[PDB]
């Protein structure tokens, strides 16, 4: 049979889409990522085999920390707790580590402390339209389709800075769930040039041999 | 009735447009197409028959002769050029035929104006 | 045998045994607010001249019928609408002409720009009733807001030979000369603004170039006839 | 009690127990070729100001609605047509105002000219949506192409007090303030050209002049609302 070629088995795979770092002594030590499927070329190409898609989101966060240089005679930092806030489309957005947006009750947030299983949250299909669009032949800027907004993710240290700086890096894992696809399209042939548009530089149809006959 | 009398290897498309009385004659293929029209493909059919409608001032009978009155027109346009193979003449001719189609009637016999 | 089809005050003739390609197995239907049936008339656009050096032509759907009678009138009148289409493509060629055409209707045919940083302008993306032509050469990057019209990428950065995934019909001059594609309404929303979004793009690309001997007609006209199907718009009255 | 009547996308309110005068006992009906139902909307013309010195107003029917929406559009589009009318006349006056109006619809109200040798021009015979006013004086003969608008002859060389032979309704301010006349299609031919022939003429003539005491409003607005009924025109297609 061909169970492995179904849409669910083709797209329901976790993948690292974003990677960022943030320290705890900068006022700007927070990581942000607008949720978009165009960040990774491999995932973008697989999703762009279709025109309209409908799926849920499963996010897994792999957070690790590293001790930064200090002058303290002795450093004995306790276990670190991290906050991962999901801002739904239209929600308030932070600009500093100390900002009201971090305390918005309608911005769901996960508080996770190091040493445990990585945190995981799921976001459903949150578009006012009936499906996401990977291609839009029109204007809102050509081919934007603001109906594809999926929200933003923010990450920061919860603990106050101790006697030494701590730098943390977060790996976001992205997995579409219960995917439905419509209107097949030809696979992308030219290399992706910009994340925002479909612009391309003309390339050959395929690789070339010496002559039509063997 | 319009009969295409070109070669059997000639192909093309003609737009036959009918302008109702009051409405002006079309000035372009586009204007003709936007009105009442029939696309005539000579490559598929050699003859096309149109039955223009009565349309009169709720008069049932109207004057045979007339005076600067809404007339109504029929016109023909080149939808495409005439496509022809080698060794076939591109210049052709069309014949037009007329006749009464629906319930035609006349009234008040008179003298014909064609005799001296 | 010849079959005559009359729609409204317009009539066209087609070969009785012509094959019709239904887009995705779905016929145009009504949304399961205000429909219009005076729009149900064939709109025969201006014919284009297929030549030896022709690279291809394309028409964005809503836009192509933006200056045609009540359909255009409804487009400027109502803010929102939805409709299907029935597209007839016919070539007038003799048996002494050879060539193959691909007639494909691409939903949401978003096109790239010659300048990688910008996006194409509306003029270059659509000419309304006028056709937009592909190019067998590559548009230079200097140009700021033009469509990258290289045929082998079809202006979408894909293999042109893979366009057959979208509802299509081949026109092989030695075998057939007409194509009929029935396209349903395809969108992520039930209704949309017709002036800012082109749902469909019709493409005609010659895979085998037109060839003929000296003496034959140096061109082959291609006629596109579009009939909107099951069109309906938003209401304008109170409740 | 108040009754609200909605026609198309327009709605008006009338006193529930208002009396309607049917023209000749015949309601507007269809010809026993092409009808139009989007025209079935109330057309509220500009209100006129009934004053002490007012002599009267008149509107030629087809012409009054020549610049109103689809009805005017249909008038320039089709060459021939026929329709009935429903005319609402309403006055806004207080109980401290006194006056009597005659509201009459005259079929084929052919009008004379001030110069006995000529005929009135179209401008003077009709102002479209604008009202034409009668005059309590006699228009001089020097004038070449104006209507003889002396009220007591009603511009037709007849006794103005005899206009009651034509479908009419009296508006006595102390008793009622609205009139409703339903006029069928009346012509010697089943259909006629709407731009060259005014089938009906609505007339409003104050028999008892408006009077009021100092402090009251020095005017009484009169609002005319016309709704075409059973309109139909000639076909434009082949057979």
């Amino acid at each position: 049979s061909r169970s492995e070629s179904s849409i669910e088995n083709f797209l329901c795979r976790a993948a690292c889409v974003y990677y960022a770092t943030y320290t705890n002594n900068s006022e700007k030590g927070y990581a942000e990522w607008v949720i978009n499927t165009r960040q990774v070329a491999q995932l973008r190409r697989k999703l762009e085999l279709f025109t309209y898609l409908r799926f849920d989101l499963e996010l897994t966060f792999v957070i690790t920390s590293a001790q930064q240089p200090s002058t303290a005679t002795s450093v004995d930092a306790p276990v670190q707790t991290h906050q991962i806030m999901y801002v739904p489309p239209g929600g308030p957005v932070p600009t500093k580590v100390t900002d009201y947006a971090w305390q918005t009750s309608t911005n769901p947030s996960v508080f996770w402390t190091e040493g445990n299983a990585p945190p995981r949250m799921s976001i459903p299909f949150i578009s006012i339209g009936n499906a996401y669009s990977c291609f839009y032949d029109g204007w809102t800027v050509y081919g934007i389709n603001t109906l594809n907004n999926m929200g933003t993710l923010y990450m920061r240290h919860v603990n106050e800075a101790g006697q030494g700086p701590i730098k943390s890096t977060v790996r976001i894992y992205f997995k579409p769930k219960h995917v439905k696809a419509w209107v097949p399209r030809p696979p992308r042939l030219c290399q992706y040039e910009k994340q925002k548009n479909v612009n391309f530089t003309p390339t050959g149809v395929t690789t070339t041999r010496v002559g039509i006959t063997t | 009735t319009f009969m295409f009398c070109g070669s059997a290897m000639a192909t093309g498309k003609f737009l036959l447009a009918y302008s109702p009385p009051g409405a002006g004659v079309p000035k372009n293929r586009k204007d003709a197409m936007l009105g009442t029209h029939v696309i005539w493909d000579v490559g598929l059919q050699s003859s096309c028959v149109l039955c223009v409608p009565w349309i009169s001032q709720t008069h049932y009978r109207y004057v045979v002769e007339d005076e600067y009155t809404a007339a109504g027109y029929i016109t023909c346009w080149y939808q495409t050029n005439i496509v022809v193979p080698a060794d076939v003449q591109s210049s052709c001719d069309i014949l037009c035929f007329v006749s009464a189609c629906n319930d035609f009637s006349v009234r008040m016999l008179k003298d014909t104006p064609f005799i001296r | 045998r010849v079959r005559s089809i009359t729609l409204g005050n317009s009539t066209i003739t087609t070969q009785e045994c012509a094959n019709v390609v239904v887009g995705y197995g779905v016929w145009p239907e009504y949304l399961k607010t205000q429909p219009d049936v005076a729009t149900c008339r064939f709109y025969t656009l201006e014919s284009v001249q297929w030549m030896k050096n022709s690279a291809g032509w394309w028409w964005k759907l809503p836009d192509a019928l933006s200056q045609m009678g009540l359909f255009g009138q409804n487009m400027q009148y109502h803010y929102l609408g939805r409709t299907g289409y029935t597209i007839h493509v016919q070539c007038n060629a003799s048996k002494f002409h050879q060539g193959c055409l691909l007639v494909v209707c691409v939903p949401e045919a978003e096109m790239g720009c010659s300048n990688l940083n910008n996006t194409p302008e509306f003029a270059e993306l659509s000419g309304g009733d006028t056709a937009r032509m592909f190019t067998d050469t590559q548009i230079g990057e200097t140009n700021s807001k033009k469509v990258q019209t290289a045929v082998w990428n079809a202006g979408m950065g894909v293999g042109v030979g893979n366009l057959t995934i979208y509802p299509h019909q081949w026109i092989n001059l030695r075998t057939n000369n007409s194509a009929t594609i029935v396209m349903p309404y395809i969108n992520s929303v039930p209704m949309d603004n017709m002036f800012r979004h082109n749902n469909l793009t019709l493409m005609i690309i010659p895979f085998v170039p037109l060839n003929y001997s000296e003496g034959s007609s140096p061109y082959v006209p291609i006629t596109v006839t579009i009939a909107p199907m099951c069109a309906e718009y938003n209401g304008l009255r109170l409740a």
